[PDB]
């Protein structure tokens, strides 16, 4: 089998900056005048979208800022200016031995100013209230940089090994971030306190924020 | 003026299209040096399918360059659903090879609006009348115009016809010219302007006449 | 142009066997071009499965073979993926794929947006759907923000829209999150003007195929 | 692919004997930009000074640069036969290009004009088409205006296609402009005019046409 | 002045993978056959070690693997075989006009497997309990990836707003990166209660972690 | 071999004057060479200040000019950096560097260390140093951790070293972190063979400049 190796594993880079991404093939994939690697372009929750094909031939449709060159084993991708859009992981693939094989991907980032994120909470549904168990959200909306950190704190005892957290993938517009917190309660955990309180501390925020609800109201 | 070997390919002429159902594309290339090597050139199809046999021809030039051409037939059929094919280039002397697509082409589509004009008479041409056509609001941009008078066609080399050039609107439009003399028009004076065009409805074609003396 | 859409995906048990099928449409299968299978397994790399070209020439990747086969139905311009003796290292995305020729190799053009095969000894169970209430005074931007809690469901993936699609500016659904229960949950979140929470009406349309659930849940104010 | 060429026109007969303010512009095309710029300097025969030209820079879409240089000209400089040389020099050529202009030579003949418009049908009420064959003409170089009410429309209001030969000897070209109908309603006269050299007098013909004869 | 931008802003790679940054320069450097653009490695609490001097000449003692080239105002530095000591920021510099100008940096990481952290635990030394306050210190030593989370527990009652957090640079030998977490408390709330418990999480970790003591013990 | 060692740095009050001094060993300055001052503020990029040449010829960043002065001295074989009207972006590591020639242009082939030059009305505060000391909640296996903290002090830096620089394979020097005292705290740790607790003696040497505070704390087991 033909293995391909992919550099960066990852990057970070501001809008307008020019991204190199770099392929290795274990062997050459050249073959009467061409050489048979592939790239790929894969979105979050996407399918791979083809870019290039024979090393430097660019796919119909495709913005011209995107770039291949190279040969034998040795492969390039170039994306002359980069745009928010093009948050995506990159694969290169080989097309001249069987089985076809791709890399292992490049994840290229956006490097964007800092935001702060807005917080939001929300107290659990009455109808979810009636099932036994208590959900209380709390949303991170349009941060940046994806690092945060989200406290819990029933009647200001912290809490732990009770919550969880998801994010999304960077926006593809303004290449923010957004988080949400879930804290899971029992009913009965839940009608025993009143204060409910999220603490969400961030880089692009000068003080730690908390947003609260008392249960009742 | 220093010569850059370039490569070209065309898409098939509406008229060998949808008339003669026989539909073509060419390679050119050009900028070759004659006392140099001969290119090798090739066909690829984007479904994989085999080529037709194309047909190679070489022309020495004026300017002292030599021109490669390679017509490839293609199914009609193929060609319209939206097939691409491709043409490759290579010569030892050049760096890297040459490669050019073509396709059906896509976008919106609207029939060609016809008009004809035949030249009021100018001192000194007696025997001679220009006739002219005004093909316009078309698209895509190709496009093919042929002659008839007397319900036979002209050949090609009696009539000049400009490039598809963008109107203000979204359209393109076309110029052709045909010089004709009183012995035709005397026998007949009836001229057939006619054009074929994919968004013509139907039979891809739209045509007028003219005459010389109405 | 040309359109892939792949099914048969979901659950499977393991040891269990799995039958994919790519409906194509705007060209037919038979006509030209390979066709092909790609797998995704969660948070790797991209795996070439099988191929079929038009002739009926098949290939398969020697890490699967021997438990796999492609085939095709011209009548229905459908092509097939079938694989026995599951492991959960299969558990994966399946896309398939129409490969366009060039000077003897082929490159995938056109995808299938990928169907997810989940395999595991757990059982089918759809999701409970939550309103998340808009607050008074959510925000300062004169902005609110409401969203739908699905909770506890499997496997993945559940699909949310607003509003019947009509809605999808300012929307965020968040990545699934597996609880302790082995369960997966989510939210999606959207971010309205606070001056409509009285006249416009908010839905989210949850569909969980696996359980062949669709939940339309209205979110409210309080 | 990319080729460095360059290109130097002749003055344009409308700013030669209307304007009486001639002017040649050196073409060049297919640079890179971060390559460095390009040295473009003129020259004359008869070894007089050439006046200080316009140069211009401008990034293309197919990520190349392209330089221009325009030099004026005297009148009676350009018409009695003088040649004006432009020379392109990159420290990465490193041959230096080079491009010469002078007046035309050879059998001059006038221009022939006619002008044409589209009938009215349903869809073209509150606009006509125009149009205007130049013929039978050489040397190859001509300018055409379109006037309504005595007044010349602005150029890019009309299409001009560039001069081929015709069957005889001369030159030809088409001119095509859309009308309203405010225009030849305010006056239904429309002239399209060509200037040419061999045109007697003043370098000129004209042919007026009417949307409604 | 000339202005330099440098991409990517930061990237991650593996050992043995090429590296490319580029540098941007808002006018040509270039002047009589040479180009004036001066390459930098910044390691960790070091200077500045000179690499390359115009575009692509090698400074003496430096590693072949680097390597410089470029003209006018596009500039390349490669790193062909990038190996672990090369974990550091660098930095483009134009010495073509006054006054001499440096770019913003380029930050290379190196990619290495997953490894989990050493916790270990600190009590408040008897010294510093005399001054009135207790510092409580947990270290997470050599581990990858950098992101980690900590907890601490005081008799089981989580903390929060009283701990500190520092991390290392990466290791130029393997690659690793060390954590250290500081609880602050006074003398009388330390002494008060009676376990002091550090719980780590991460990925290299199939369990959460927790390295705790009794006061006293 | 040429080297380059800078001093004069430490805290400095705003709208101070400020004097650095870069002595030079291995080579006169007189001799040749260009001899510049560079700096680099806090979380931004490196800024080339002054130089001054073999010949005494000077130039200047017109950035920071007009409140600067660069000189040397000759039979210290010393050159100089002179600031006033010291301001809070002035607060950077500065560097001191030896230029080489080329054909009309200087690059940086030599530096010095840097020394920090910290702005702020603040203080000076010399660090209490604290034992972090091996348990056996400190060792795993074969390998136990030891450390001092160093607490409480300002402006930075301070230096730490293990038995007086015998000792560097395992050291682990956090970055300092400010306090919400306003004052900066860090720990300096090294993992070693639990057998040595016994046997082998550890000292951190703690150095702060600033205050002239220099401390040898043994750190001891349990
Ligand atoms: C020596 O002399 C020979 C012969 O005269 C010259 O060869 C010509 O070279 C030019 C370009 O160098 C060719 O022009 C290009 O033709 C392409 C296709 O042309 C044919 O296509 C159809 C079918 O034949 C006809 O409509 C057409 O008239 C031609 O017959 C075009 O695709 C090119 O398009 C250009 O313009 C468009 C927009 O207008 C751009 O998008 C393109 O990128 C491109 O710029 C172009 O027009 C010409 O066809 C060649 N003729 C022959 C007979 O080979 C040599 O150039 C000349 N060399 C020297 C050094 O003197
Ligand atoms: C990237 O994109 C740019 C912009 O389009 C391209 O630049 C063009 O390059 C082509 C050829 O490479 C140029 O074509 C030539 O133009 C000459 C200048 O004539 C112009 O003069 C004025 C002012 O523009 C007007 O009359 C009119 O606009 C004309 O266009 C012509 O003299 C040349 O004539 C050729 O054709 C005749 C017959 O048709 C032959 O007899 C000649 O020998 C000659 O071959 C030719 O038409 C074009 O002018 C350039 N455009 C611009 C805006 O600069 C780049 O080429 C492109 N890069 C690549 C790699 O394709």
């Amino acid at each position: 089998d033909i293995q391909l190796t992919q550099s960066p594993s990852s990057l970070s880079a501001s809008v307008g900056d020019r991204v190199t991404i770099t392929c290795r093939a274990s062997q050459s994939v050249d073959y009467d005048g061409d050489s048979y690697m592939n790239w790929y372009q894969q979105k979050p929750g996407k399918a791979p979208k083809l870019l290039i094909y024979a090393a430097s031939y660019l796919e119909s449709g495709v913005p011209s800022r995107f770039s291949g060159s190279g040969s034998g084993t040795d492969f390039t991708l170039t994306i002359s200016s980069l745009q928010p859009e093009d948050f995506a992981t990159y694969y290169c693939q080989q097309s001249h031995e069987d089985p076809y094989t791709f890399g292992q991907g490049t994840k290229v980032e956006i490097k964007r100013t800092v935001a702060a994120p807005s917080v939001f909470i929300f107290p659990p549904s009455d109808e979810q209230l009636k099932s036994g168990t208590a959900s209380v959200v709390c949303l991170l909306n349009n941060f940046y940089p994806r690092e945060a950190k989200v406290q819990w704190k029933v009647d200001n005892a912290l809490q732990s090994g009770n919550s969880q957290e998801s994010v999304t993938e960077q926006d593809s517009k303004d290449s923010t971030y957004s988080l949400s917190s879930t804290l899971t309660l029992s009913k009965a955990d839940y009608e025993k306190h009143k204060v409910y309180a999220c603490e969400v501390t961030h880089q692009g925020l000068s003080s730690p924020v908390t947003k609260s609800f008392n249960r009742g109201e | 003026n220093p010569r850059c070997v370039s490569a070209y390919l065309s898409r098939p002429s509406p008229f060998d299209l949808f008339i003669r159902k026989s539909p073509t594309i060419t390679c050119l290339v050009v900028d070759l040096a004659p006392s140099k090597g001969t290119v090798n050139l090739t066909w690829s199809r984007a479904s994989g399918k085999p080529v037709n046999h194309s047909t190679r021809k070489e022309e020495k030039q004026r300017n002292g360059t030599l021109t490669v051409t390679s017509t490839l037939p293609v199914g009609t059929r193929d060609w319209i659903e939206g097939e691409t094919y491709q043409c490759r280039v290579t010569h030892p002397h050049l760096p890297r090879a040459l490669m050019r697509s073509t396709t059906k082409t896509s976008g919106p589509r609207a029939a060609p609006e016809v008009y004809a004009f035949a030249t009021p008479e100018w001192p000194g041409s007696r025997d001679k009348r220009t006739l002219a056509c005004l093909i316009q609001n078309f698209m895509p941009e190709d496009i093919s115009v042929q002659w008839l008078h007397n319900e036979v066609q002209l050949p090609d080399a009696r009539h000049s016809t400009t490039q598809p050039r963008k109107t203000k609107g979204s359209g393109f439009f076309v110029f052709s010219r045909l010089e004709v003399t009183r012995a035709e028009w005397e026998q007949k004076d009836e001229f057939i302007c006619r054009a074929v065009h994919e968004a013509a409805s139907p039979s891809q074609t739209v045509q007028r006449a003219v005459s010389v003396n109405p | 142009e040309v359109q892939l859409v792949e099914s048969g995906g979901g659950l499977v048990q393991p040891g269990g066997s799995l039958r994919l099928s790519c409906a194509v449409s705007g060209y037919s299968i038979t006509s030209g071009y390979s066709w092909n299978w790609i797998r995704q397994a969660p948070g790797k790399g991209l795996e070439w499965v099988a191929s079929i070209t038009y002739d009926g020439s098949t290939n398969y990747n020697p890490s699967v073979k021997g438990r796999i086969t492609i085939s095709r139905d011209d009548s229905k311009n459908t092509f097939y993926l079938q694989m026995n003796s599951l492991r959960a290292e299969d558990t994966a995305v399946y896309y398939c794929a129409r490969g366009s020729h060039y000077f003897g190799h082929w490159h995938f053009a056109v995808w299938g947006q990928g169907t997810l095969v989940t395999v595991s000894s757990a059982s089918t169970k759809g999701p409970s759907v939550f309103p998340l209430a808009p607050s008074s005074k959510s925000t300062s931007g004169g902005t609110a923000a409401l969203g739908c809690l699905v909770k506890d469901y499997f496997p993945e993936p559940v699909t949310v829209s607003w509003n019947s699609g009509a809605l999808t500016s300012g929307v965020h659904t968040f990545p699934a999150v597996l609880q302790s229960s082995g369960l997966y949950s989510l939210s999606s979140v959207v971010t309205v003007p606070s001056s409509s929470l009285g006249t416009q009406t908010y839905i989210c349309n949850v569909n969980h195929k696996p359980s062949n659930t669709k939940v339309d849940k209205k979110v409210e104010p309080k």
